[PDB]
């Protein structure tokens, strides 16, 4: 079995200041972890793919960082239509786990 | 047929054998309870954990058929691998690499596969093993292995070596990376080793992963009925998969080579700015403590009254020559 | 242009039988996989099923192994999504998702699902 | 033959390789004798009928990320499924495969940013079949322009030919912008090579090095250049015409000339490596220039100064006649010889 | 006629006629003896081992009508590999490679065969060969070898000599490893001198891979003279076996450069830590060196008197001064 | 790059063809017209004498000899019909080889190498080889070839040479020059592995100097490698008439040598530059050791000189009057610094 576990479990920031967000692996994963943002009652979009890679038109302000196992969701200027929920994805099997799920409030 | 393998104290011998419907687990260190397992039609997977024993090794090649030239390379350790087609049975040999993150190592340890009629043979060296989950599928039947002979009891040990292959490439990419990451932020000697045990890590893996492909090329491409036409494609993928571990090799032999150069490089260029530090402080302090001594001649015949204030206008020219060497520094922006 | 939307999401009593349908607008089920994703109220989003409809490739979640049944049918250009003997944590909201496979190394493959449908709710 | 079997995806799998995920589009340029037309879109299906057309057509399609596009392209084409997976494969190297109806080509084309020094290839693929040019690029902007600029004001020969000849004039155009990139990294070079013995510093070893990189880089990428070249030219598949290969010829003596140059630039930049060592080399012995001549010239003043101001009991030349005086200048009589001696070669 | 070759040692003529129903060991030592066996239908394997015997090398060369031309290459060492196709024979000659200890350096051995109708002969000089495999199948029921002609003793012969580069190059492994170690730990100028005599043994065998190659390609396609076919087939694992030694030569040559690039690193290294300590405490001690100089100043009206007893004042400035410098330096890696 | 034209040179009045080279000492023409049974070898000075053998049936190898005197060159040239641009590219001997296929014959580029030992120089010389219908025409700079064993073969009807025709002894030359292109680069590996033991044991200016020549040399090798490769290729891969497509094979063995000469030029020059870095290592090494005894010294002496004068100062409030004597506890304290000094210097393992 595999598991990622983000921290923190939420996050308070105000507006324009850097956000970062750290998630683990159980089991070593090559590099397919994924970010995304929840509105509520809403459906997630796709923010962040192969741990680096900016989707396809989407803010730059979001940026991914990988470092051995671990991955980091990281905010240059944070902003009022930024504060959602941030989760994780793991694609080495065909077994998909998400994260736990950090919500960003002001 | 002497023996060479460094692991002596593990032996233990292990038979799986299975049916459309059902299926028997067997645990010993007898060969006499193994011996009469030709009688089953169903196919069978004997296992034997220590080979260090050349009697047990020898009995069982002169019980089920097998060539002493094999035989003696089934006891060699040190042996690229291969395959080798006889009429009775067919013999493959393969390797299995075990890789601790944390101390770092790439062992190794030899398997040697045999296929006669029904029963395949498997000669591990030694305990800590990797084909648990064929032997969880076959146990809990969820699969198709029930349905075919032995030929796909082959093709699953093979399919499981391979998927071992591919997490130790997960874990080699995970050391890739930190060192990369180690590289680029702060360079060190024991970096330097571990870029060069990497590399040659990966020039073994290389070096030994490349005759598997000719392996399955041979076991696919122009088999002998003994594989049976209907396993034949499974072997393909095999092949396939094969391919993705070389190339995955080459790749990170291209990352890890050129990793270490700006470092090479970036060596004496320190030197440069030690010189920069030890000049300057040089530069100050040679003609500081130079008039120092001259005024410390203890001559007496140059008159050494108070005057206006002469030892601090002393102080003063000191501080002067100070500033002034400071300044031709900022000038030459050592 | 390429969207997902969501049916069969009601008020069914535990241990029923209900049937998710996933119809998909913009592009060929055919050529891409679809996910389906659970995600309750007050917890994070749970991947479910993954049908890739060009092959038999077929892959339920750990928790939820064998009771559920993911196929798509390409005749009515949808995926299907079969649940049987629900629980009563079963009760969420349900995503069909598009997903893309994307390269990192060799032998390590990636995925993303770039539209996400709206989502049934299941009681 | 058969589709490779990836581990970890469903079995005949086709997936987008590369990175560029921003931009889709389709264009179509279908020429002739005396009408053309340019019928860019996106539908694909509105792409199709143009297979069995009687004029030559070019269809570009870019942005391969969109892996559905290109399995229809190659289903209604009769393309193999390898070749589609060759497609989408970008870390590739350039390469041809002839088949009974149409020929496959792949290429690659390079592009470099000043003030980022990054060498960015962008894998175009080519398929010539029956009197129809399939093209695949995976991002916008292109070295094609004027080719589509020959057919669109009809000027040239491209106009009056097959589609053999556009084939043609694509490779052509695409060695054109490889001697463009050749021209810009010998600007690149030569302002490395200069900076490099003026202002030594780690980014300079950093430039260095990225451009050796880069070079073995374009070596490994222009020698199959040359090789499908070769193999365009020789054996002529009946798809491509006889008269159309003196050009192909033509593309292969230029690709000759690309290799040397980029084999010269290799060899630059291999004496650079050691240059930049040689210039440090040379600094550092100025600096040691400084300290050893005020080493040389004030160790000696120090100690037998030293020597005079020392507290004997005895009495030896303490009170001569102004012996104070006499030793200092003695003493700078023998610093400035001494400075004089040092004054020969380099060193001051 | 005339003998090229620097040794001359044991000399041995060696016959080993094999067939299904069995096989001849009778090599003996009578020159005339092996003249009958020249019209067995059976695959008939002679060699000669010491060509400074050029009477009974010229003798045999007249008995089975080889051209004086190809008697001459035979007698020269000094020859790059390569094969002639004629009606009634072909030439093929090749180079034997054996790895040694103490002196790290590889030598040459010139080995000719000459096959013609059912007949394979071999002019090796040196006594020691690698052919060892082959004779054991030959010897062991083992292989398809006695199933066809002299063509596939050709074959084997000629891949049994590729698969010698296999331990050769794991002998140069051995070495690599061992100048790993010493470079790891002790660099000396013998280090130097053996990385680089491994790199030139390394790009020898390059040079020597290149010719064999192109002999498998010449032999490979088509003008057959005596070859039936059915083993052109088996001339293409040793064309890839070619590239595979081709390549991992490569690897070892990288890995041995990287050796030497990381032994160049450590004396620069050495550099600058000596660079290091000498400016260290000459950058601490100068400064202080120049303070003691100064006070106590000998003139007359000594205006510093006391102040406060301030001998632990100015040691207390010099303790700060120099802790203060020490840790400047601790902050860096100095 | 389209249509061949005479280029114009603006020191030279528009038709002059110019002799590039820097040989002026030799001339001669050796004619070798041999046949099944017959071979007729003829060495003269005068130029109208060869011109019959243009129209002879057998094969014919004429063999000019110091192509600086021009006119001789001409003369050959405007009888064989031989385009004038070809004949400037005869006498322009800084080019690289090259091929080029015309209607009447094929013109052909070389260059032969020669290395001498004490002149640690390559010195290149070209020539040129025409095949025109049966006649093979031969351009040299000075006396000196690497054709011997063809003019042995021919002499002595060794071989196959005699019976063939003009094209196989076009594959004659073209094989005898790889063949001293092959004696050449064992040349420059002896080169190499002498200079190998003075540049990892005797390190100087001349070393630097040596090493830095050779690669120039090794860059020069490369340079006519690879387009003698590709005329290689070009013959092998074009079939033009004149080679009766029987002696392909030939060609494609001298091509599998080129590859093989191309590969080691690469090699050597890759052992050049770890020279190169061995000598830098050796030098380095030396100034290490002079820093030692320099870094020593100073640390054992110039704190010494520190403590020295911290006790050397001459004020009122010291503790000068001797407590133990006073005097034998300074120095004693200076001894013990040193010998710290010294024993942590040999646990540091250098003196
Ligand atoms: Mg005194
Ligand atoms: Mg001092």
């Amino acid at each position: 079995d595999i598991q990622m576990t983000q921290s923190p479990s939420s996050l308070s920031a105000s507006v324009g200041d850097r956000v970062t967000i750290t998630c683990r692996a159980s089991q070593s994963v090559s590099s397919a972890v994924a970010w995304y943002q929840q509105k509520p009652g809403k459906a997630p979009k796709l923010l962040i793919y192969s741990a680096s890679s900016l989707y396809s038109g989407v803010p730059s302000r979001f940026s991914g960082s990988r470092s051995g196992t671990d991955f980091t969701l990281t905010i240059s200027s944070l902003q009022p239509e930024d504060f959602a929920t941030y989760y994780c994805q793991q694609s080495s099997s065909s077994l998909i786990t998400f994260g736990q799920g950090t919500k960003v409030e002001i | 047929l002497v023996y060479t393998g460094k692991y002596r104290e593990d032996f233990e011998i292990e038979v799986m054998n299975y049916s459309i419907e059902e299926f028997r687990e067997f645990k010993t260190t007898d060969v006499e309870s193994v011996l009469p397992f030709r009688d089953s039609s169903t196919p069978t997977w004997i296992n034997i954990t220590g080979i260090h024993r050349t009697d047990v090794v020898q009995r069982v090649g002169e019980f089920f058929g097998i060539h002493p030239l094999v035989l003696e390379d089934i006891l060699n350790v040190h042996q690229r691998p291969k395959v080798e087609f006889f009429e009775n049975y067919v013999f493959i040999v393969l390797k299995m690499f075990t890789y601790d993150k944390n101390l770092h190592e790439l062992e190794s340890e030899q398997v040697s596969l045999i296929l006669t009629k029904n029963c395949v043979l498997m000669f591990q060296e030694k305990i800590g093993d990797v084909f648990d989950p064929v032997r969880e599928r076959i146990r809990y039947n969820r699969g198709i292995i029930r349905k075919k002979r032995a030929d796909y009891l082959l093709y699953s040990l093979i399919d499981a070596l391979v998927d071992d292959y591919f997490v130790l490439l997960e874990k080699i990419d995970d050391e890739i990376d930190v060192l990369e990451e180690e590289v680029l932020e702060r360079p060190e000697k024991e970096t330097v080793q571990r870029t060069h045990q990497l590399k040659r890590n990966l020039v073994e893996l290389r070096k030994t992963i490349w005759p598997l492909r000719e392996v399955l090329s041979s076991l696919y491409r122009d088999v002998p009925p003994l594989i049976e036409k209907e396993t034949v494609p499974y072997f393909r993928d095999v092949y396939d998969h094969t391919i993705q571990i070389a190339d995955t090799v080459e790749t990170f032999r291209d990352i890890v080579s050129g990793l270490l150069d700006v470092y090479l490089s970036s060596v004496s260029n320190k030197t440069n700015e030690v010189m920069k530090v030890l000049t300057i402080i040089a530069t100050i302090f040679m003609p500081l403590t130079f008039i120092a001594g001259i005024y410390g001649m203890n001559f007496e015949y140059m008159p050494e009254l108070r005057w206006k204030w002469g030892y601090p206008v002393v102080l003063a020219v000191m501080g002067v020559i100070a500033v002034i060497m400071v300044v031709y520094f900022k000038k030459k922006k050592w | 242009e390429v969207q997902l939307v969501e049916s069969g999401g009601g008020l069914v009593q535990p241990g029923g039988s209900l049937r998710l349908s996933c119809a998909a607008s913009g592009f060929n089920v055919s050529y891409y996989s679809i996910h389906w994703v659970r995600q309750a109220p007050g917890k994070g989003l749970e991947w479910v099923a993954s049908i890739s409809s060009s092959s038999g490739s077929t892959s339920y979640a750990d928790s939820v192994k064998g009771r559920f049944t993911i196929s798509a049918d390409t005749s009515k250009n949808t995926a299907y999504l079969q649940m049987n003997s629900l629980r009563a944590e079963d009760t969420a909201v349900y995503y069909c998702a598009r997903s893309y496979w994307y390269y990192i190394w060799s032998y390590s493959y990636g995925n993303a699902m770039d539209y996400w449908g709206q989502g049934t709710l299941v009681t």
